[PDB]
């Protein structure tokens, strides 16, 4: 089986930080991107940030300028320095992780892991 | 999805993978003249890449199966029971039609499966290499208790026991689909998609048009002219491409091993990887027109087969596990999958290309004289 491991969920007064660690297991095939996706009380999925396997960053317009996501591939393990955090940002962030076998046939399947419940208040 | 319906599943796009691949399997096992496996090659090739611009209903997929089934009973009637003309006409038509109908059902079990959680895709990837070793290991078996009559160039009982086995999985797969399948029912432009990863197109080509150049052609069926290769031999050469071609596609995806860590390297150096596959030409060659024993021999004959087996299914693998990682302005969902669709073009047009092209070394006179 394929395990996402998740570390950094808490409470933080505003304007704080925060350090989210994932890491891939099994990943039968390669990995293509391992991302964040967070989702609010009572709201749908949303991105947050995504790392490629070469490098290349996706931002959602939301945490443009305060989240910055690093990568590693020889451990395949993602981390998330979010950073000048408000109220707003609270929600449970999911580590999601997108690859690709193609033993006889392209496949693309997609791991989501338990996620982290993150909040700001007080 | 309980564990039952799991295993129910993935059992049956294992069936389906391995009915749809023992027709071109035992077509390659059974020595069958090579214009037949070029019909074949040119019917899968033309379906495939059609069907994958094309939604065809997946209702048809049980139609298709069945389908090959007739055929294969046809072949069975063709051989015991009409002349020379008439068996040769109705191989290559059927050849072609089997082509076309097993590369129209392998795209509607891609499809039935990608589109699920939980892709159902290595599943029918392990049904296609078990369909392989498991023509191989028939062959064998079949190869100690049957006579050589040798009707038409193939073998008569040979062919009958390939053939119902043939069959008889294919019903099987049939029944599985039927029970378990519900069958009822901004973006970058394609220029700028191919030039990102014209690399990992090429290298795609390269791999496939190379290895089809030899094997069904220069590889078994020049070496056998020349040499008198016995056809008990004959199998076990074929067998070691079908066995060693499967083999090799699971340590690329097992990068996570220790073992495995090197075998996806890069897109550059796969590119100089194909140029090396290229010194295997002069090799094939040596071995079709070389009398000393040292090429008159069953051991390299099977090593020189099984080399370029396992460099065929590494190098196919290869280039969809890296292409991701070079590619610099390709950033949505959708685009790596269109890319990703540009691979599989790659491979047919590969295919179709190498098996044509075994018709350049007819030219060149390269097997030995029969005195
Ligand atoms: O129906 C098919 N689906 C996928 N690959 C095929 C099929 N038929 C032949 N080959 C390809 O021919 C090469 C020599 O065996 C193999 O690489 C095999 O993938």
């Amino acid at each position: 089986q394929v395990q996402l491991v998740e570390s950094g969920g808490g409470l933080v007064q505003p304007g704080g930080s925060l350090r989210l660690s994932c890491a891939a297991s099994g990943f039968t095939g390669s990995i293509n991107y391992m991302g964040w996706y967070r989702q609010a009380p009572g709201k749908q999925r949303e991105l947050v940030a995504r790392f490629s396997s070469g490098g290349s960053t996706n931002y959602a317009d939301s945490v443009k300028g305060r989240f910055t996501i690093s990568g590693d591939n020889a451990k395949n393990t993602v981390y998330l320095q979010m950073n000048s955090l408000k109220p707003e940002d609270t929600a449970v962030y999911y580590c999601n992780a997108e690859t690709i076998s193609y033993v006889y046939t392209v496949v693309f399947q997609d791991y989501w892991g338990q996620g982290t419940q993150v909040t700001v208040s007080s | 999805l309980s564990s039952k319906q799991h295993f129910m599943l993935s059992l049956t796009f294992i069936l389906i993978g391995l009915s749809s691949l023992n027709v071109w399997n035992t077509a390659l096992g059974l020595n069958i003249n090579f214009k037949y496996n070029t019909f074949q090659i040119t019917g899968l090739v033309c379906s495939s890449i059609v069907a994958l611009f094309v939604e065809i209903p997946k209702i048809m997929l049980p139609f298709l199966l069945g389908g090959l089934s007739i055929l294969c009973a046809g072949f069975q009637i063709s051989h015991s029971f009409f002349t020379d003309t008439q068996f040769d006409t109705y191989c290559l038509v059927a050849f072609i039609v089997i082509g076309v109908v097993a590369g129209l059902a392998q795209t509607i079990a891609f499809n039935i499966g990608s589109t699920m959680e939980d892709n159902m895709g290595g599943y029918m990837s392990a049904g296609i290499g078990i369909s392989g070793v498991f023509i191989f290991v028939i062959n064998l078996l079949l190869d100690q208790f049957v006579s050589p009559e040798k009707h038409y160039g193939v073998n008569k009982a040979k062919l009958l026991a390939l053939y119902i086995i043939c069959e008889l999985c294919l019903i099987l797969a049939i029944v599985f689909c039927v029970c378990n399948l519900d069958l009822t029912n901004a973006t970058l432009s394609y220029m700028e998609l191919f030039k990102d990863s014209y690399k990992a197109i090429l290298t795609m080509f390269l791999v496939n048009w190379l290895t089809l150049q030899l094997f069904p052609g220069v590889g078994h069926k020049k070496w056998q002219e020349s040499h008198n290769i016995s056809d008990y031999n004959v199998t076990i050469i074929v067998g070691m491409f079908q066995v060693f071609d499967f083999l090799s596609r699971y340590p690329p995806n097992l990068t996570h091993i220790k073992i495995f860590k090197n075998f996806t390297f890069s897109l550059n150096k796969l590119l100089v990887a194909n140029s090396l596959r290229l010194l295997f030409i002069p090799w094939f060659i040596l071995n079709a027109c070389v009398d000393h024993p040292f090429f008159k021999n069953i051991v390299q004959q099977c090593v020189c087969m099984a080399m370029l087996a396992f460099t065929n299914g590494w190098f196919n693998t290869v280039p969809f596990l890296v292409f991701v990682k070079e590619l610099k302005k390709a950033k949505k969902k959708k685009e790596i999958e269109i890319i990703s669709t540009f691979l599989v073009i790659a491979m047919f047009v590969g295919l179709f290309c190498g098996i044509w092209t075994t018709y350049i070394y007819n030219l060149f006179n390269i097997v030995l004289p029969k005195p």
